[PDB]
RNA sequence: AAGGAGGUAUUCAUGUU
RNA sequence: CGCGGGGUGGAGCAGCCUGGUAGCUCGUCGGGCUCAUAACCCGAAGAUCGUCGGUUCAAAUCCGGCCCCCGCAACCA
RNA sequence: GCGGCCCCCUGGACGAAGACUGACGCUCAGGUGCGAAAGCGUGGGGAGCAAACAGGAUUAGAUACCCUGGUAGUCCACGCCGUAAACGAUGUCGACUUGGAGGUUGUGCCCUUGAGGCGUGGCUUCCGGAGCUAACGCGUUAAGUCGACCGCCUGGGGAGUAC
RNA sequence: CGUAAAGCGCACGCAGGCGGUUUGUUAAGUCAGAUGUGAAAUCCCCGGGCUCAACCUGGGAACUGCAUCUGAUACUGGCAA
């Protein structure tokens, strides 16, 4: 039957969004020794390095037929390449987990590695946080260089993720 | 066997390149531009696809030697698979400049490949003072990689099915020079002037490539079997 | 069956570090008389090899020309790099009146009666190419009637 | 003057300085 | 010996006239084809153009010599 | 050709919406005007720079390059001169012919979802298709396809010289 | 006529050249026909006479023009809206 191309493309457009930056899940067609090929249904399949897919333990928890959610860099790189980066999705999920952990205030870690305006600053896999000048540690600690260079093991209280800021505080933990 | 329009949409044929790299000769085969990316009008694609299939069936019935040209790393394995499925010839790796026009030199290369493979396997002389054995094996492997598909073609092909006309422009030019029907799938950035049976569609997607190859393989198999 | 004739042989130089390296270029034209004509241009260190290469090239890349009783169908102009060429369908019995390279090309093509003149440059290579192009850009009464959607009697 | 990095180059909280 | 004609992959044939381009069929091999043969299709191999020369930028082609082959040539008691 | 800021006088261009006149248009030989720099006349001004000139060097020579000085001039007012690689080495006007990336200046719409999205003009830089070109290259700002008018060329020197 | 010779340094502008679109009218340009003339010789065509030819010669055609008259009104021009 003559269901027009315009009307059919309308439904297909409604199914999938082409906005850059957003995250959509794609079936992994195959894995080579250093790259993973992911089909998200766009113009073409993406070729993401396996190091990105490699887990914290240097292993490939991913597999054929697995579904994982990948952030959309662009529809085309100029060579018909649907550039997709799942580590951006990892960063977005980490910001969401950081927001949850700064709302729930549970135990968490992350290498406190820099100097904030108030004091020392923390970095934790997508969480750029602060431990202030007098609040780097509870006591009068010169361990802002422990809050700049050593992992803070605490909760987060106040965070502005859009500002790339959190409070990796000298809290109860 | 034809392909349904919903299947084409699922494959992702409608998608094209960005609206800055488009070729103005592909303007008729364009529906719209969503987010600075061209949308190919499948309303023209479906009838043209079936027309190209009919011509391919005619050639296959007349026992023509089809050549499947595809060099994109996405389409290399699929082109080889389709050509072997339909017992035809393919070029999965880089198209040698003047593969068809300089057939007299390609013929000598084929003979060299045949001699090397025959001696290595059938002749099985084994002991070749190491260094020569490694060199001969490496040369045979390279020749198999380059010309393994077309080694049994004998003469010139009667039809050239080409993936991504823009990428394989050289092969299209040689086919035009010699005189050969070309069945090329043309994205928005490609130039359809050299193609005889244009098939508007996305050459990049492996889904679309597999869809195209399956349809044409079925058609040529029907034509040959008769 | 294919009548062929050599128009011009020219000596050229390359001027390499050692000295000057000379080589020969051959311009040839072949044709079947019945209407097909094709030119060839070849180059080799020696004259016989150059002529043979030119003959092979000329044998390839032929073009058909619509001939009307051994002459042209209408006055036709032809242009190229320097060569501007005019050719006229003269009456039977006049013979081929043309200058040099045009004479050779028309004779092998099979036109027996034309009035031609070469304006501009008369460089053999360019004038041969221009003459062949002009012959190509010449339609017959059947062709014009078909393209215009009429009968030959309506066109006359 | 020599070497390294990033880009066509900057957004990169102000504060601090 | 007289005159004429001829000699082109193994065989049978074009190409000679107009000097440039070695073709067609059978046969051989391989593959496909056929269960196989056969038939059919696709490839691959095979002459240095009888030979010796001459001419020419270039000769199966033009010219000559020689070699042969064939036809015609008047002679057997 | 124009470059600090402010004021006075003044020309042109472009956009929006309309209203108006109703071919009032285009080009232009002679003619008229404007026209960098250097130069000339009269009168001022004169810091810096700087032909000429002076001296010190360099060099076989150095009537130069280099260095120390330095007058016309460079600046102002009013006249004259009327020439430049005054160049996009591309006369002016108009029409038509695939595209891309920018800049600059208007303006319409879309939720300005906040710096945005989609249009629609003017001028401007680069890349490139057909086409054209001797080639180099030009390519909607043409050197493409055409129409109107004007200027100019006819081998190199002699010579943009003589009368 | 960008680089081979050739776009005035640039503008304004008289004479001059060119003129968007519709209708009417005129018939100047334009076109058609006719008449007069465009000397003869020469040129060309068909013939004829010198034994042939050159040469001579009969008839035609031509002399692309100009003038007058009668028509046509698509375009250009004039006039009117
Ligand atoms: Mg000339
Ligand atoms: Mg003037
Ligand atoms: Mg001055
Ligand atoms: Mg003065
Ligand atoms: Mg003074
Ligand atoms: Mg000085
Ligand atoms: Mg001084
Ligand atoms: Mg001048
Ligand atoms: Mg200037
Ligand atoms: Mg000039
Ligand atoms: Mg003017
Ligand atoms: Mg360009
Ligand atoms: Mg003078
Ligand atoms: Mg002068
Ligand atoms: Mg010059
Ligand atoms: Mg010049
Ligand atoms: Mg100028
Ligand atoms: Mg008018
Ligand atoms: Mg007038
Ligand atoms: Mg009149
Ligand atoms: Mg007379
Ligand atoms: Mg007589
Ligand atoms: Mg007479
Ligand atoms: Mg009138
Ligand atoms: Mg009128």
């Amino acid at each position: 039957m003559t269901e027009s191309f315009a009307q059919l493309f309308e439904e297909s457009l409604k199914e999938i969004e082409t906005r850059p930056g957003s995250i959509v899940r794609g079936v992994v067609v195959a894995i080579d020794k250093d790259v993973v090929l992911v089909d998200a249904g766009l113009k073409s399949e993406s070729a993401i390095p396996a190091e990105q897919f490699k887990n914290a333990q240097g292993e490939l928890e991913i597999q054929v037929g697995d579904e994982v959610d990948v952030a959309l860099d662009a529809v085309e790189d100029g060579f018909g390449e649907t550039l997709l980066s799942r580590e951006k999705a990892k960063r977005h999920e980490a910001w969401i987990t950081l927001e949850k952990a700064y709302e729930d205030a549970e135990t968490v870690t992350g290498v406190i590695n820099g100097k904030v305006k108030g004091g020392f600053t923390v970095e934790l896999n997508g969480i750029r946080a602060f431990l202030p000048g007098s609040l780097v540690d509870v006591r009068p600690v010169r361990d802002t260089l422990h809050l700049e260079g050593k992992e803070l093991e605490f909760k987060v209280i106040k965070l502005d993720q859009k500002r790339n800021n959190v409070v990796v505080s000298r809290r109860a933990v | 066997a034809t392909v349904s329009m919903r299947d084409m949409l699922k494959a992702g044929v409608h998608f094209g390149h960005q609206t800055r790299y488009w070729n103005p000769k592909m303007k008729p085969f364009i529906f719209g531009a969503r987010n600075k990316v061209h949308i190919i009008n499948l309303e023209k694609t479906v009838p043209m696809f079936n027309e190209a299939l009919a011509e391919l069936n005619k050639i296959a019935s007349r026992k023509g030697k089809i050549l499947f040209v595809g060099t994109k790393r996405a389409a290399s394995e699929a082109v080889k698979d389709a050509a072997l499925s339909c017992d035809q010839f393919f070029v999965n790796h880089r198209w040698l400049g003047g593969m068809l026009t300089n057939w007299k030199t390609v013929r000598q290369s084929i003979k060299r490949l045949k001699d090397l493979e025959t001696q290595s396997q059938d002749g099985t002389f084994d002991k070749l003072t190491k260094k020569e054995a490694l060199m001969r094996t490496r040369e045979l492997e390279k020749l198999e990689n380059s010309l393994g598909g077309i080694k049994d073609m004998g003469g010139l092909p009667d039809a050239l099915f080409v993936i991504d006309a823009d990428h394989e422009h050289i092969a299209i030019k040689e086919a035009n020079n010699l005189g050969i029907p070309v069945f090329a799938i043309v994205d928005t950035n490609s130039d359809p002037d050299g193609v005889d049976f244009v098939i508007p569609g996305n050459d990049d997607a492996i889904r679309a490539v597999t869809l195209y190859l399956g349809a044409v393989a079925a058609t040529v198999r029907e034509g040959r079997s008769q | 069956e294919l009548q062929e004739k050599l128009i011009a042989v020219n000596r050229v130089s390359k001027t390499v570090k050692g000295g000057r390296i000379f080589s020969f270029t051959a311009l040839t034209v072949v044709g079947d008389g019945n209407g097909r004509v094709g030119f060839g241009y070849g180059k080799a260190r020696e004259v016989p090899a150059a002529i043979q290469k030119a003959m092979e090239k000329a044998r390839r890349n032929m073009i058909n020309v619509a001939l009307n009783n051994g002459t042209l169908q209408h006055p036709v102009k032809g242009v190229h790099t320097g060569s501007r060429v005019f050719m006229q369908p003269a009456s039977e019995g006049t013979g081929i009146i043309a200058g040099g390279a045009m004479r050779a090309v028309l004779e092998v093509a099979g036109v027996h009666n034309v009035l031609a003149k070469a304006y501009g440059s008369t460089n053999p290579i360019n004038v041969v190419r221009a003459t062949i192009d002009g012959l190509e850009n010449m339609n017959s009464p059947e062709m014009v009637a078909a393209k215009r959607g009429k009968s030959v009697e309506e066109i006359l």
